[PDB]
């Protein structure tokens, strides 16, 4: 739905306007799952390979997690970008049209009348 | 005094004198004397005794009291900051209202067992509250269901409220 969107630039990972949001932390818990999961492609690759399954390859382990944290960063910043332009689109369309978005009447629970259904 | 008198009243104690007519001793007297020397006494060292550790370092604790807030009545629809406060006080006032109940069947059951075989009529105060209690209790809460709440509440008498407002203006066309 948020393809020909107005404010936009086609076939860009990250528009310009993404730069004015926060970047994710490198303490993100989102970015410290994506590590754990280059481990654990380390560890198959030795076991597939019927090679010690903890040590060998320390250095091939390292680039499995490295790998995974470096792709894992970036779609993370596209990640929160599309969410923030959801929400910069719904606002803009809701200041657009009041009429169709008024301010509910709140009304206490004291004059509502709301039936009761005895349990018996 | 350990608990208030006036929440569990008791009419004041009349012991009748003793009165022997026969000339044999009685047991219980006896008894009495050799329990309240080789019970009672030796007991009462080792309460005293520990009853004075205590003085030594007292300390206290305090009886919670909870500001009121605003009830179901006063808040909005779907706001739950304001109907989380509202409903969390409905519920305590639920459990003293059940620990109530509790205080007037137990007044209720003394009566009965210190009166004895009069109890059908010296116990004529405590029947009246109990059933004045339990009519008022069984109106506040009472097929409400497992998941209870103020809304489910508030909506019970409002139903009560509507059939005995309309009962009382159809009874002056009577
Ligand atoms: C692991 C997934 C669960 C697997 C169990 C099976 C579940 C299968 C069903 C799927 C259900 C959905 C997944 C569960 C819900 C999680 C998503 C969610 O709802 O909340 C949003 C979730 C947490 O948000 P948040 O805690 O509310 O944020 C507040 C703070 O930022 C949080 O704290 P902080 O940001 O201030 O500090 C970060 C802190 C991490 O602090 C945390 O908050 C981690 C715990 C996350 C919340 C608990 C999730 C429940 C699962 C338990 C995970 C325990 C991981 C402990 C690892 C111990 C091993 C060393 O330390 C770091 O990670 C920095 C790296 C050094 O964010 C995510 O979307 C990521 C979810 C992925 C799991 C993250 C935690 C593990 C990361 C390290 C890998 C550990 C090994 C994996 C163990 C499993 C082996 C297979
Ligand atoms: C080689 C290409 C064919 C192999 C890949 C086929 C995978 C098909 C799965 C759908 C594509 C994944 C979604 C595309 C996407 O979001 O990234 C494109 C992104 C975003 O493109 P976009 O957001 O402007 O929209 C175009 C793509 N659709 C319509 C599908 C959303 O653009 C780029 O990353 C290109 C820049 C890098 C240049 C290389
Ligand atoms: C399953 C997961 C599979 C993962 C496969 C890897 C796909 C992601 C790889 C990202 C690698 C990031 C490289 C570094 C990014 C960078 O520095 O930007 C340079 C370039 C794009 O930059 P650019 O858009 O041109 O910015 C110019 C602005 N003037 O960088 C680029 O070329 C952009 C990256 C190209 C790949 C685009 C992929 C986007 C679609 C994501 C597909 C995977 C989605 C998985 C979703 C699963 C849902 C759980």
């Amino acid at each position: 739905m948020m393809t020909g969107r107005q404010g936009r630039a086609t076939f860009q990972f990250l528009p310009d306007e993404a730069r004015s949001l926060p970047p994710p932390k490198l303490t993100d818990p989102r970015l410290a799952f994506v590590g754990f999961l280059g481990y654990c492609s380390g560890l198959i690759d030795n076991a597939i390979r019927r090679r010690p399954v903890l040590l060998a390859g320390l250095h091939r382990q390292l680039l499995y997690i490295t790998s995974f944290v470096f792709v894992g960063y970036y779609l993370l910043k596209r990640q929160d970008y599309m969410y923030a332009v959801r929400d910069h689109d719904m606002f803009s369309y809701i200041k657009s049209h009041p009429e169709d978005f008024p301010e509910k009447d709140k009304k206490t629970y004291g004059e509502v009348f709301e039936e009761f259904h005895p349990v018996r | 005094d350990s608990w208030d008198k006036d929440v569990y009243p008791e009419p004041p104690r009349r012991t009748p004198a003793p009165s022997p007519q026969t000339s044999l001793p009685n047991p219980i007297t006896y008894l009495t004397k050799a329990f309240d020397l080789l019970v009672d006494r030796p007991v009462t060292l080792v309460r005293e005794f520990i009853e004075r550790q205590h003085a030594k370092n007292k300390y206290y604790y305090y009886h919670r009291e909870f500001r009121r807030v605003p009830d179901i009545t006063e808040c909005q629809e779907k706001d739950v900051l304001c109907m989380f406060e509202a409903e969390m006080q409905w519920r305590r006032d639920y459990k003293v209202d059940q620990e109530i109940v509790n205080i007037i069947q137990e007044r209720l059951k003394a009566c009965q067992q210190r009166e004895g075989e009069s109890h059908r009529q010296n116990c004529a105060k405590e029947l009246e509250q109990f059933t004045q209690v339990v009519k008022a209790y069984q109106d506040r809460y009472h097929d409400l269901g497992a998941h209870y709440s103020a809304r489910k509440c508030l909506a019970k008498q409002k139903q009560r409220m509507l059939a005995e407002r309309k009962a009382a203006k159809e009874a002056a066309a009577a």
